[PDB]
RNA sequence: UCCGCCGGCACCUUAUGAGAAAUCAAAGUUUUUGGGUUCCGGGGGGAGUAUGGUCGCAAGGCUGAAACUUAAAGGAAUUGAC
């Protein structure tokens, strides 16, 4: 990754499933990278989302829909959303 | 007394009959069912299902152009709902049969690269689910009791089989995004009329 | 019937890792899983895991992180020396910058870089990455 | 000329992307040949592994078709392999090099020892499986060459692999198995979780959300 | 037989998409229309596009057909659909569900709702 | 249940209860001893209060017996 | 290759099967290999029942019916059209036709 | 009749798996190769033959070669022709 003098030698950093934490390669076309919008206090919109990626393995698995939910019960809780 | 939103969604639903599934129950929406009744019918918990309304609702306000989002059903009953939900949120709907390589074939007239789909029931759509999987495509369902989760996001547990659980669950979906984007008053009351989205038989 | 509990320890984790799992409950528990889990949580392959005691031979459930490609044992438990150490890590682990192979020397069960440092040898346990 | 039809053929066309790497960090199919030659066209070569004659029995007689196996690759850590085949070995070759661009990959790269210098070898042990060919892939030192037979040689200099070494098990003979093994290694460089990819994810906006109103108007 | 071709079949539908009011139920009538609106190379053709057609107008009078799409018959449609009763069919009040279903509410705390009530 | 929905250090007092004795997280006996005199609930013996079977005990309707 | 996972036959968790003899050229089979039709019709064919109907000696009188079991071996239920060969997809549809 | 637990003969769907494939919920957890243990194979023939030993009333069983010969034999699947 990086050189000894500390440059880097990656072409670029892959995302990692947020459920399974396995890498997302280039070809991995059944990956979904899903974004969840914010809202303020009256319920609007504000322009503010939380992203998700799920790997083509826990999608084709059918896991996906356990996993967002559990994901999302966590994540609103800590940014204030509910 | 007066009724939060959550309620009167929730009254409305129980109206529809969309809390009544399928006598079997598939092992990835147990999660979502409440009990079985000595009848064998499956009861979904409206409580949940209200909230993962919510949850496709931020997404679907998180797409900047609506026209990206394509929602689609099979079955007659739904053929109605998805044109009107299109209507008011602006999204792309394709009722009938859809046409294998349209995600994929570039080189027909039909091809489109929505962002965001949305499907009635996976087990009748499941050319679009599977197509969508080839695509990097995030897919939204309303599965029912004995419904397959694969390649499905965001599975909304509902009563997918009848005409007026269908209507509603895209009325009242329709409403959230609506009501998340500013265009209407807040509330769980809306101008339009859900008699909109039910099936209208010859 | 049971010959090596660490092998079932280790296949199980192993198993539940590609799964996706983020528990994973191993029985029988012994002294020397519990030794070979805390090199790996040293090393942040694996979160917290907790013993359940039952009286007879207790259990483990360990917290899964992802970060775990492959864990196994090594069977039978050959004598390593310090200056063999080289050879098994060229055999055994994906390359010469992560992955560490568990020995059991007089000193206490440890992973091969902390063998060299003292340079004391013993027998392989296993190995994860 | 090039008129688009994906996406992200009009933003290449436009010009909002620029790099390779943008597209495979959300993996976005290419399915247009003009995407890659405008990205890493200069720098891209083709070379034609074999030409494969298959015959399909008919009354009148054996249908004759040519299957032509081309890789493509910079040099530079990417590579790609394409597969067609046609009546005539011309056509075959023309679309087989379309083919070859289309599934270009990233290749990682790393250091046997000290990172010294540019990366030379696998960052890791990767494994590819064809059929019955599997080859294997280990790092080597510096200076070592690619110790690989022919087929895997050339995919491996295309991929910027300076040094390694390889094994090979089951029928190698069969070309087309024994390149597709060499090239489903390849792209399980990037598959394996190293420690030094265990920091958490920074997501970033895709390519399609990022420019939703250049994608939304017609292109005319 | 007398099958038509896809030239007979794929012209007369093009003429009925683009021509629906100039076409009447006639055949003589209909085969001097096509003079005036395409140009067919041979006699022959021409009486048997004519003749498909005006079957074709027949099946539009009776309701409608698969390969041909009229602009005005569609927007009549879409009206019918958009009509819908005044009253809804969705009645608030008066929700028959069952003991399992009532329990369902009660871990919700909606135990109070109006319209629940018991079969 | 799926396998992320549940936790194994805390399961539902109710799952644990329909397992098996032996599969439970501690192993917990489904017998257990009443007084009518304490009479074990699969007694092997002719106590007639009760007639050893291939499970519980049939039990007299007569007499009543409270467990303990 | 193996043609069918139940091997031509219908044996699980048993070692040896008593034969029958086929209702048509008597040739030795497994009673779970031999295919059963089990035929029921009245004894008198229905171009007939209404000349025996009215010759019937009481005013009330149901004709019997003839039951008969018939165990065919392979090459007898084929070339007798009992059954036919199907493609390979269909071979695995157990349920009774219409 | 309904719910569940243990054990057994099986079946159905499915791939995140495996395989040359047929196919397999094991024939999976294998070049990211190691739970324990027994038997057993090394191109096709000659050949389960010759010989020696051993068992049997016999029929034969068990054990079991070489000379020499040969570039294929064979497995799964595909298109034709029949
Ligand atoms: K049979
Ligand atoms: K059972
Ligand atoms: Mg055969
Ligand atoms: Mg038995
Ligand atoms: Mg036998
Ligand atoms: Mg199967
Ligand atoms: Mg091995
Ligand atoms: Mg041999
Ligand atoms: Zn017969």
């Amino acid at each position: 990754m990086q050189n000894d003098e500390g440059q880097n030698m990656d072409l670029y950093i892959p995302r990692k499933c947020s459920a399974t934490n396995r890498l997302i390669t280039s070809k991995d076309h059944a990956s979904v990278q899903l974004n969840v919008g914010h809202l303020d206090e009256s319920g609007v919109y504000t322009g503010q989302f939380t992203t998700y990626a799920l790997c083509g393995f826990i999608r084709a698995q059918g896991d996906a829909d356990s996993a967002m939910d559990r994901l999302w019960q966590k994540k609103k809780a800590e940014v204030g959303q509910q | 007394r007066t009724l939060s939103t959550k309620e009167a969604d929730i009254q409305m639903m129980l109206a529809a009959e969309v809390h009544l599934g399928t006598k079997n129950c598939d092992f990835q929406m147990e999660r979502y069912a409440f009990k079985r009744r000595n009848d064998g019918i499956y009861i979904i918990n409206l409580g949940k299902t209200w909230e993962k309304l919510q949850m496709a609702a931020r997404v679907i306000v998180a797409i900047e152009n609506p026209q990206d989002i394509i929602v689609q059903s099979a079955r007659p009953y739904g053929q109605r709902a998805v044109l009107k939900f299109a209507q008011y949120t602006g999204a792309h709907a394709i009722a009938g049969r859809h046409t294998p390589g349209t995600f994929t074939n570039q080189l027909q007239t039909s091809y489109s690269e929505p962002r965001l789909l949305i499907l009635t029931d996976p087990r009748t759509d499941h050319q679009p689910i599977k197509e969508a999987a080839l695509g990097n495509i995030p897919t939204i369902a309303f599965c029912d009791t004995d419904s397959p989760m694969r390649y499905v996001d965001i599975g909304i547990p509902a009563n997918n089989k009848g005409k007026h659980s269908i209507g509603v669950l895209f009325w009242i979906l329709a409403r959230m995004v609506l009501q998340m984007r500013g265009a209407i008053n807040q509330g769980p009351k809306w101008d339009v009329m859900v008699d909109l989205f039910f099936y209208r038989e010859p | 019937v049971r010959v090596s509990v660490l092998n079932d320890a280790l296949k199980s984790m192993y198993n539940a890792e590609k799964a996706g799992k983020a528990q994973v409950e191993l029985r029988p528990s012994s002294k020397v899983i519990i030794k070979f889990l805390i090199v790996m949580q040293k090393h942040g392959y694996i979160g917290d895991f907790q013993y359940v005691d039952d009286h007879r031979v207790g259990k483990i459930v360990v917290e899964l992180n992802g970060r775990l490609n492959k864990c196994g044992v090594i069977s039978p438990r050959f004598d390593v020396g310090v200056a063999t150490i080289e050879g098994w890590t060229a055999r055994l682990l994906p390359s010469r910058q992560f992955g560490y192979i568990v020995l059991t020397t007089s000193a206490g069960i440890m992973d091969h870089e902390e063998a060299r440092r003292k340079n004391v040898g013993g027998k392989v346990l296993g190995f994860f990455y | 000329k090039w008129v688009p039809v994906t996406k992200l053929g009009r933003l290449v066309k436009d010009g909002k992307i620029r790099s390779l790497e943008q597209i495979y960090l959300h993996s976005l199919p290419i399915k247009e040949f003009q995407i890659i030659d405008t990205l890493i066209g200069p720098s891209l070569k083709d070379e034609v592994m074999k030409i494969m004659p298959v015959q399909k029995q008919t009354r009148a007689g054996q249908r004759t078709r040519f299957k032509a196996f081309v890789v493509v690759g910079d040099g530079n850590g990417h590579v790609g392999l394409g597969v067609k085949c046609s009546k005539e070995v011309a056509t075959a070759i023309r679309g087989g090099i379309i083919l070859a661009k289309l599934s270009v990959i990233p290749v990682r790269r790393g250091y046997w020892g000290n990172k010294i210098g540019k990366p030379h070898t696998v960052p890791c042990k990767v494994t590819g499986k064809c059929g019955s060919v599997t080859v294997r892939m280990v790092p080597a030192p510096r200076g070592a060459g690619i110790v690989a037979a022919r087929v895997p040689k050339k995919v491996l200099q295309f991929a910027g692999i300076e040094d390694v070494f390889t094994s090979s098990r089951g029928s190698t003979k069969t070309l087309g198995n024994f390149v597709k093994a060499t090239f489903d290694c390849l792209m399980k460089t990037y598959g394996f979780l190293t420690p030094d990819f265990w920091k958490e994810t920074r997501f970033t906006k895709s390519p399609f959300q990022e420019y939703f109103d250049i994608l939304a108007k017609p292109a005319n | 037989g007398r099958v038509r071709t896809k030239t007979v079949k794929k012209s007369s539908r093009q003429v009925i998409e683009r021509y629906y009011s100039k076409m009447t139920l006639d055949f003589h009538t209909n085969k001097k229309i096509l003079e005036e609106v395409a140009i067919i190379p041979s006699k022959r053709l021409r009486n048997k596009i004519a003749g498909f057609s005006t079957h074709l107008m027949k099946r539009i009078q009776k309701g409608p057909v698969r390969g041909i799409s009229l602009k005005l018959q569609e927007e009549e449609r879409e009206r019918r659909m958009d009509f819908v009763p005044e009253e809804s069919a969705i009645k608030t009040d008066l929700i028959e569900v069952d003991k399992e279903t009532l329990d369902m509410l009660s871990a919700l705390g909606m135990s109070d709702l109006p319209g629940v009530v018991k079969q | 249940v799926l396998p992320n929905d549940v936790d194994l250090l805390n399961p539902p007092a109710e799952h644990e209860k329909k397992k098996h004795k032996l599969k439970r997280l501690v192993q917990s006996p489904n017998s257990f001893f009443m007084d009518v005199t304490t009479v074990f609930s699969h007694s092997q013996t002719v106590v007639v209060l009760c007639q050893p079977t291939g499970g519980r005990a049939r039990l007299i309707e007569g007499c009543s017996f409270r467990r303990k | 290759t193996f043609k069918r996972r139940n091997g031509g036959r219908n044996k699980h968790g048993r070692g040896h099967v008593k034969f029958i003899r086929c209702s048509n050229c008597g040739k030795c089979c497994p009673k779970d290999k031999a295919i059963k039709r089990f035929l029921v019709r009245n004894i008198v064919e229905q171009a007939a029942v209404r000349d025996v109907q009215e010759a019937c000696a009481f005013e009330l009188y149901t004709l019997p019916k003839l039951y008969l079991k018939m165990q065919y071996c392979v090459s007898c239920a084929i070339h007798s059209k009992v059954v036919r060969v199907r493609s390979r997809t269909d071979r695995r549809v157990r349920e009774p036709p219409q």
